[PDB]
């Protein structure tokens, strides 16, 4: 995309996390599954809300053409009629499709940063314990093992506890 | 005994702001009409307070 | 015991709120309010030259002369005029004006 | 953000810089103090000015309704004419509205990758002579005074001079 | 730029490549010369040429106005069209200046992206196998010959079978 996240690294998505838009999976001895992201999900949740009663509303005001008729002799009145209502169609018209692409486009790239934010924020947590394998996953260098997940996810897993472990049990 | 360079039926208007929701109607050198209540510009970021 | 370099951004007091698409009222920084909500309800001069005010009169009634629209027998320049929705002192023998608005609009020149 | 960096990792920002948008602070034994930086926020100021000026100026023509009168055989006239009227306010009022909700959002996010661009500027220069604390400040491997860091600031504080002492000086 | 490429660490590009948009060169003992992305290449024309006949194509229908004359008792109706025409002119004159500006803006920072993530996808792929220079330029940990560079383009490089070779060779 366009943070590179989707169709970037991740390559793919997970049918498998129903709790939510985006989220991890993770291989514990202790155990394995799929959890998806609170806060994360919520927000992106929120904003999309937010932009379609935005566009939705965006048009409560907006041009309504009613009836008319005139002579033969009204010709041009009639004419000019015409081409007000038309123009005016077509200017709605436009605005709305146009509207649409954008908040679309606009929309999945905003996904996209979403993703990778959370990718990096993570990252920027875990760093130097783990190996990112560059597919969008973290190979530890330690056991975290869950409760200490559950640490990750909810924003702190506690660095320099850790650290030393994987201090030496990386290199080799 | 007021001076104004636009003016509406309502009042005048003295303004270097480039937009006006008072009146449709208005004869002068005016800023343009709509009907919006606000029209607000960002210019600076956002204001996360310092934690 | 170290040396190290921070980076961050600016902040401050203002709760001045903008909107966007994505987000609702949002406190930022600082802002530009583009849009004029005051008038100072008064009726002016425009460019020191004063409107002429039609008072209780209407168009026909300053024109043709209406007793009732005295004032108006002369008048000076004007900006613009002023006119009631409607007016008191128009025709006084009951009748018919031909093209009226064709002749204000004459007039708006 | 968008972007990351604000309400990202920074995770707020610092009453105690005056001098600009964006910047930083140090801790040198030598001194401590916020310098923000000159040409990041130069440019943004400048972007931003030049988004203001190209909105309300965008909007310079744009539609001016004078005045009408008709008869009351002139009613279907008058009907047209305020049609007319009312449509073009709708038009330009809706135009306005989101030009000014667009541009607002884009300048936030706008800042935003101001911000994680000037970060990354930084670490893709002092990178592995520093530990990067995640918080969005670099932790040193060796001492740079303040000349350097006012190197790092202009964009070259000389990388494999001080390569050695943080090499060895680093581990542990 | 938006994402930093451009102006950012690249700070120029190369007119030693005619194949496309953005690519590499390399420095191969074996040889060296420029070659450019097919994929990445491939698909921002693409998206470019949906953009402008996107666009050119969002007016097929739009505002066409055609003669009138009216007497000297017609004057009203003759402002009230002349109003409507040039109101209608000045929408659609607005409308496209703001669309190319605002697709113009979009397409650059789309660019941007584009490099940008090509090259997070080059470094998520070598990453531990080479040093950053920070220059946008890959250092090598090893030797890939060319076959293996162009593994580095078509995607896989094989990172194991090159692993141990910059694990001991690395360090110093
Ligand atoms: C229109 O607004 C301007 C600005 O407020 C007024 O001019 C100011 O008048 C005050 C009081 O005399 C002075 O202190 C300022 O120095 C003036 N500023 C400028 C830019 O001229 C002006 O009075 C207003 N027009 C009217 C007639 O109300």
């Amino acid at each position: 995309g366009l943070f590179g996240a989707i169709a970037g690294f991740i390559e793919g998505g997970w049918q498998g996390m129903v709790d939510g838009w985006y989220g991890y999976h993770h291989s514990n001895d202790q155990g394995s599954g799929y959890a998806a992201d609170k806060e994360s999900t919520q927000k992106a949740f929120d904003g999309i809300t937010n932009k379609v009663n935005s566009v939705i509303e965006k048009m409560n005001t907006q041009f309504e053409a009613v009836g008319k008729e005139f002579s033969n002799l009204e010709r041009r009145l009639e004419n000019l009629n015409k081409k007000m209502e038309d123009g005016f169609l077509d200017v709605w018209t436009y605005n709305a499709e146009l509207l649409v692409l954008m908040e679309n486009e606009r929309t999945l790239d905003f996904h996209d940063s979403n993703v990778k934010n959370l990718y990096d924020k993570v990252r920027m947590q875990l760093r130097d314990n783990v190996k990112e394998l560059g597919n969008g996953c973290f190979e530890f260098y330690h056991k975290c093992d869950d409760e200490c997940m559950n640490s990750v996810k909810n924003g702190t897993y506690d660095y320099p506890k850790y650290e030393e472990e994987s201090k030496l049990n990386r290199n080799e | 005994n007021c001076e104004t360079k636009c003016q509406t039926p309502l009042g005048a208007i003295n303004t270097t702001l480039p937009f006006h929701n008072v009146h449709p109607l208005t004869i002068g050198e005016c800023p343009k009409y709509v009907k919006s209540e606000k029209l607000v510009l960002a210019t600076g970021l956002r204001n996360v307070p310092q934690i | 015991p170290g040396d190290q370099i921070c980076i961050g951004y600016h902040a401050n007091n203002s709760t001045e709120k903008v909107d966007t698409i994505l987000e609702r009222n949002v406190t930022v920084t600082h802002a530009k309010d583009i849009l004029e909500k005051t008038h100072n309800g008064k009726l002016c001069k425009l460019n020191g030259i004063p409107p002429l005010e039609l008072g209780d009169c209407s168009i026909a009634g300053w024109l043709l002369g209406n007793p009732e629209c005295d004032r108006l027998l002369s008048v000076p320049e004007w900006s613009y005029i002023m006119e009631k929705e409607n007016p008191r002192d128009g025709l006084c023998y009951p009748g018919s004006f031909n093209d009226y608005e064709e002749l204000k609009h004459l007039l708006s020149s």
